[PDB]
RNA sequence: GUGGGAGAGGGUGGUGGAAUUCCCGGAGUAGCGGUGAAAUGCGCAGAUACCGGGAGGAACGCCGAUGGCGAAGGCAGCCACCUGGUCCACCCGUGACGCUGAGGCGCGAAAGCGUGGGGAGCAAACCGGAUUAGAUACCCGGGUAGUCCACGCCCUAAACGAUGCGCGCUAGGUCUCUGGGUCUCCUGGGGGCCGAAGCUAACGCGUUAAGCGCGCCGCCUGGGGAGUACGGCCGCAAGGC
């Protein structure tokens, strides 16, 4: 209880696991989901799927709150990253507007192992 | 293939190389704050050389953008 | 640096005679100049090896003009020399 | 002797009276190392691409001075000094590279 | 010499924004993370995800190019100072002053060594989780030296074009970087490709020669034993020649 009816719905794809956090206009957290909110534990939370009903779980979650319309924030590549845009456009919940803004750093630190190579 | 007008062309005469000309700089910058390729430019090695330089000085000055953010999708 | 101004003097208080620009004399004048004005840079900045090896080159190139000077005429040689103030 | 142009970015909120003093400020420091002011420039102040100093603006100055190279460096830093200078960027003047003309 | 030019060539100081980590505040709640699948691990002392602030270290996205500079190693945010090389035009000066270069001397990626400093991220060793017939490995969670700075050592390498330096001579086509011009195009320097003659065992090379020639240096002489042993010289050591 707070009413909002209008904030952020940030969306946290990667190759392992998706979720959405949903905030104020001003960037505070209301209510949040992910593919371990719901019921999914190995590697199912990467699944397009698992996004959805993260992403529709946090919806409602916010719904609650009177949340009407939200901006969309995407971040990542991970799978299920569109399927997490599409459930907030069908999840009742307005979307005013999608935007990504994935940090990508202008060179900084060294990657793990696991991540090198350029070009 | 790099299609549509090329950033130069569709300009008149101008100072390559005053990084204060927000307006014709901010020109070369993509949707996102990212200086734009020769391919679209439309620009010379040479030129484009000196732009790289001056847009670098505007965005310290804090006249350009590092990055913007993608908007849509 | 080094400007016109600094360059023409010593090309002129070295001439052999007026107009002379290029003679043995005037180059190892122009190049003690770099020379000593490099040398002092390196003084202060002793890690800027790629500079020094000019230095090296222009020492080298020194060494043959003085070299081929003083196989000429010994005498324009101690001169030059004297002048500059180089040798041992 | 040579010409350079000392940018200058200020607090987007100083007073006419703050402004002034800061602004003079400035002045001072050019002659007390070798500068000779040859045009001015004062834009005034502009939207900022990015937050400087946690301001979405900032005041900009401009001189297109002559002076003795080896203070340069020397004299900007001193300009630095002053709260409300958050940018002092000092480029050596160049021939206007002209191009699409 | 004079007048012009391009450049991540070098040294010094200063400075900018993105990101990671950490700490502070807010908001918020049950997981996060990771994989082929997992577990270790981290989280109700409240993590992950989100917003604001602060600190710090290291590296410089787009520009970026088959691009440019350097003798090689190598060199990329921006600004200033200090400094090397080089290219073009004018034909002005000297008048063969040239080329090469045993020994010497200087430089010389990474890792490594000494002293002091720094330490975000990464990560030999090491500590764990998995995997497997085993798994002193690959994958996963951690993590020390180190990776960074100053100063001094070390002197190696697939230090490669696996192609020593200079000079003259022998079709072109084409793209490109950088000058000069009466600016299709001409002329000079550099970077690519294909290819005349020619060369080459073949592959290929071919005005950036691996062609035709001259000068000088270095090197080779079947494989293994062996880059070993001995001697010497060098190095704090590792070890180098
Ligand atoms: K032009
Ligand atoms: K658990
Ligand atoms: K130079
Ligand atoms: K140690
Ligand atoms: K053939
Ligand atoms: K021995
Ligand atoms: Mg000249
Ligand atoms: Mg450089
Ligand atoms: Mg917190
Ligand atoms: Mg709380
Ligand atoms: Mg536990
Ligand atoms: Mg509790
Ligand atoms: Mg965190
Ligand atoms: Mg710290
Ligand atoms: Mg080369
Ligand atoms: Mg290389
Ligand atoms: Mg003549
Ligand atoms: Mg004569
Ligand atoms: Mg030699
Ligand atoms: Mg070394
Ligand atoms: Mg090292
Ligand atoms: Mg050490
Ligand atoms: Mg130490
Ligand atoms: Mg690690
Ligand atoms: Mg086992
Ligand atoms: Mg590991
Ligand atoms: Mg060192
Ligand atoms: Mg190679
Ligand atoms: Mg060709
Ligand atoms: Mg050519
Ligand atoms: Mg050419
Ligand atoms: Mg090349
Ligand atoms: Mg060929
Ligand atoms: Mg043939
Ligand atoms: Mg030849
Ligand atoms: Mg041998
Ligand atoms: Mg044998
Ligand atoms: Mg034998
Ligand atoms: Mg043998
Ligand atoms: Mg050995």
């Amino acid at each position: 209880k707070r009413q909002v009816a209008s904030g952020r719905a940030y969306i946290h794809a990667s190759y392992n696991n998706t979720i959405v956090t949903i905030t104020d206009p001003d960037g505070n957290p209301i209510t949040w989901s992910s593919g371990g909110v719901i019921g999914y534990k190995g590697s199912r939370k990467g699944t397009p799927y698992a996004a959805q009903l993260a992403a529709l779980d946090a919806a409602k979650k916010a719904m609650a709150y009177g949340m009407q319309s939200v901006d969309v924030i995407v971040r990542g590549t991970g799978a299920g990253r569109e399927q997490a845009i599409r459930a907030l456009q069908a999840s009742g919940l307005q979307v005013k507007s999608i935007v990504d803004d994935t940090p990508v750093p202008h060179n900084g630190c060294r990657p793990k192992k696991k991540f090198r190579k350029a070009s | 293939p790099s299609r549509k007008a090329k950033v130069k062309a569709t300009l008149g005469e101008f100072d390559l190389r005053d990084y204060r000309n927000v307006e014709v700089l901010k020109r070369f910058l993509s949707e996102t704050g990212k200086i734009l390729p020769r391919r679209r430019t439309g620009l010379s090695a040479k030129e484009q050389r000196i732009l790289a330089k001056t847009i670098k000085r505007a965005r310290i000055l804090g006249l350009l953008p590092f990055t913007e953010k993608l908007v849509r999708k | 640096p080094i400007t016109k101004e600094e360059k023409q003097k010593v090309i002129q208080e070295f001439a052999r005679f007026p107009g002379d620009t290029g003679s043995t004399e005037v180059q190892v004048a122009l190049l003690t100049l770099r020379i000593n004005r490099l040398s002092e840079h390196l003084k202060v900045h002793k890690k800027d090896h790629h500079s020094h090896r000019g230095l090296l080159m222009m020492v080298g190139q020194r060494r043959r003009l003085l070299r081929y000077l003083q196989r000429e005429d010994p005498e324009r040689y101690r001169a030059l020399i004297e002048k500059l103030g180089i040798r041992g | 002797m040579r010409r350079y142009e000392v940018n200058i970015v200020l607090n987007p909120n100083l007073d006419q009276s703050q402004l002034a003093l800061e602004k003079e400020i400035i002045q001072r420091a050019l002659e007390n190392y070798g500068a000779r002011v040859e045009k001015v420039e004062e834009l005034g102040l502009r939207r900022l691409a990015y937050p400087i100093a946690k301001d979405p603006q900032g005041y900009f100055l401009w001189y297109q001075v002559e002076m003795p190279e080896d203070r340069v460096n020397d004299l900007a830093r001193e300009l630095r000094i002053r709260d409300n200078v958050r940018r002092v960027m000092v480029v050596k003047s160049q021939e206007p590279f002209l191009a699409n003309a």
